[PDB]
């Protein structure tokens, strides 16, 4: 996990870039802040592109996204 | 709205003995009601072979409400309503006390009796008269029942009895 | 047995089949408790796993999805999504006896054209959810090897059923997005052939405005007053020939 | 509508003892009602040859309703109302305890009496006076009844008593 | 309309012992009422040479109704009210227990007394003092009645008592 491996070591986490700086003047490939340029291509969660999860305690086993949509795979089966 | 007689899971943390009663609490860890709290007590069975737990005070987080569903519980992965504890606590003590006192009575009377047919007489002395009062006291205290005791870290399953709003 | 039915009913004279019924009545009662649990857990596991697999495969080929479903090439000049057209060929209805209605071609407008902010992508039509449930909510457990193997094969059946359900869901979503794009391109073709009326936009503007505390420099207001519709004049329509 | 006196089937999951009454539930898996559940309790017979269950609290899915058909159950593959368990529970313990206490009484009295016609006298001592108190305690606890115990995975059939709507 | 005291036939399936009262159902297989069912209970005779069954709750298909004709039954191929069971159930147990305990009492007292005119004295010890408690408990248990239990596959004929509509 050594981000400055075969290099000097950790100097400081530039939060304007979200990344560390090694002793030799190069940005390592590790990040250190949540605000940084990531590349996300896969996501978790359910009721995406919708109103999220409606927080009502449903007696039925199905769930409803807050735009009115209902997801069978986020719901259960019978 | 909860259907009649459904099964959920809770975790029992507050270990208590079946001799001096008190409130006991458990907490739901899954299901639609998550983190809900439950207070109740126990009852005493006629014999020490099992133990059932009475729960009636239910609360759900979020709102300032306290519902009153009275329900019972079952052991997961055994599917019996007894208790996972030990029950053999108070047989051997009273048995040993009774046998000691009786043997002492017999020692004094018979080894005094067969003197026709000093320290041995002192053994007669000691067991002869410490036998009797100890015998009647042990006969007094023999009827104390064995206690069972619930545990502090065992999860549990809950059946429902009636419904709720 | 009931196959050579006279022979089987003859062989049921002795008590051997009668006592054989009792040793399988226990199975015939105990079998329909664990199988539903097995089917349920297989269905949920298969639905989750096949859902994650097909979302992975859908993300694998993301470029050509945009290349075929470019709506940004299809918006009109006032950031207005064109409407949704639907059509039918050679329709007929039979109400009852002595009553028949035939119609040659039919068109119905489904979604009215309106303003829009961004061209919608395919991800709000084709992407599905994925949440792995890692808690097997299982009560019953097998005792013998026969119970273990029927548990295994019924879990396999549930796995297959979950795969099938995910595939059907994906099929419905593909149908929905395909017909929306088809209605768009149908509107474009009919507006080209001058069968429909195009939408109409008015815009006005004011000068600088506001109180002594708030000011707006260039204030412009755009409103749509004429929706797309269908003209019904006989001589209005234009055709097209090919070479 | 349910006909008077018909037959359905269910699965027993919560195993129970015939010592402390408690709720027992089964679930219908076939017939007209599917997925319905049923809560009741047991009674005690005079003799240890059977065990019957009172089933009164029937709950059906579909609507928020709670019917109260009070019916009993029939064990399949024997078509009797007995129990598939052990009935030989507490014969040997009480018989051996009483017989040993009496043998102790006899050993002390007779081997003290026949001395005309030391460690042996100590045997006389011990059995002589531990016989009597253990004998009366055996007479005290001799009448504890023999239990029966249902199991946690045994199916059942149900015969009805009256009609519902 | 059913005439006063006619003959029909049915099949008994739910077998039960003559100890705990409850519903027992038979089902008519023939005649005018085909597939009708009938629920009743039993009663204990003072002598176990026979057994009778009260049958009172008749259910007929077609309409949602419940008639209440009370009648009894008779044995096919016997034309009697006796019951197919066994009646020699608890003779040998009580006879052997009583006679064994009494024999033990006699052995201890007579071979203790006959010392005038070691291990033999131990035999005196054992049978002498285990005789008495076993004897009085056998005298306690001696009056247990012999039981009967009906069979799960015995057909039956039913005569009626009054009329219905």
């Amino acid at each position: 996990d050594g981000c400055c491996s075969k290099m000097g070591g950790i100097n400081y986490c530039d939060s304007s870039a979200g990344r560390l700086v090694c002793n030799n003047g190069f940005y390592s490939t590790c990040y250190c802040t949540r605000h940084a340029v990531m590349d996300l291509q896969f996501l978790m969660g359910c009721c995406l592109w919708h109103g999220g999860v409606y927080p009502q305690l449903n007696s039925s086993g199905l769930v409803v996204c807050n735009d009115g949509y209902v997801s069978e795979e986020c719901s259960l089966q019978k | 709205i909860i259907k009649t007689g459904d099964i959920m899971f809770a975790v029992l943390d507050t270990s208590v003995n079946s001799d001096e009663p008190g409130p006991i609490l458990a907490t739901i860890v899954t299901g639609k009601l998550k983190g809900s709290k439950l207070i109740g007590s126990f009852n005493l069975p006629s014999n020490a072979d099992k133990m059932v737990i009475t729960f009636n005070t239910m609360s759900i987080p979020g709102a300032e409400k306290t519902i009153s569903i009275s329900a019972y519980a079952i052991d997961p992965n055994t599917a019996r309503t007894a208790l996972a504890s030990r029950t053999n606590h108070h047989y051997l003590m009273r048995y040993g006390s009774l046998f000691a006192s009786s043997f002492l009575q017999g020692f004094g009377n018979a080894f005094q009796s067969a003197n026709t047919t000093s320290t041995l007489e002192n053994a007669v002395i000691g067991l002869a008269t410490v036998g009797k009062a100890w015998s009647q006291q042990a006969q007094q205290l023999f009827n104390t029942p064995t206690t069972v005791e619930v545990y502090s870290g065992t999860g549990l399953g809950i059946l429902f009895t009636q419904d709720v709003t | 047995g009931d196959t050579g039915s006279l022979a089987g009913l003859q062989a049921m004279a002795d008590s051997k089949y009668t006592r054989a019924q009792k040793k399988q009545k226990m199975g015939k009662i105990r079998e329909m408790a664990l199988k539903e649990t097995a089917l349920s857990v297989g269905a949920q596991a298969g639905l989750a796993w096949r859902a994650k697999i097909i979302d992975e495969q859908l993300n694998k080929q993301a470029r050509n999805l945009d290349a075929i479903y470019d709506f940004n090439s299809l918006v009109l000049e006032h950031n207005i999504l064109p409407p949704v057209l639907l059509e039918g060929r050679n329709t007929l209805n039979l109400a009852d006896a002595q009553s028949i209605r035939i119609s040659d071609r039919t068109y119905k407008v489904a979604k009215q054209a309106h303003f829009i902010t961004t061209p919608p992508t395919w991800r709000q039509y084709l992407w599905m959810d994925y949440v792995k449930p890692e808690a097997p909510n299982v009560t019953l457990l097998p005792k013998t090897k026969a119970e273990k193997e029927i548990w295994c094969i019924y879990t396999e059946r549930g796995w297959k059923n979950g795969i099938d359900q995910a595939n059907t869901i994906l099929e419905e979503n593909i149908a929905r997005i395909k017909e929306d794009f088809g209605g768009m391109i149908l509107y474009r073709k009919l507006l080209a052939m001058n069968m429909v009326s195009p939408p109409y936009v008015s815009h006005t503007d004011l000068g600088v405005t506001g109180d002594g505390s708030e000011i707006h420099i260039d204030d412009r207001v755009l409103r749509i007053t004429a929706l797309p519709e269908l003209n019904v004049n006989s001589a209005e329509w234009r055709a097209a020939v090919a070479k």
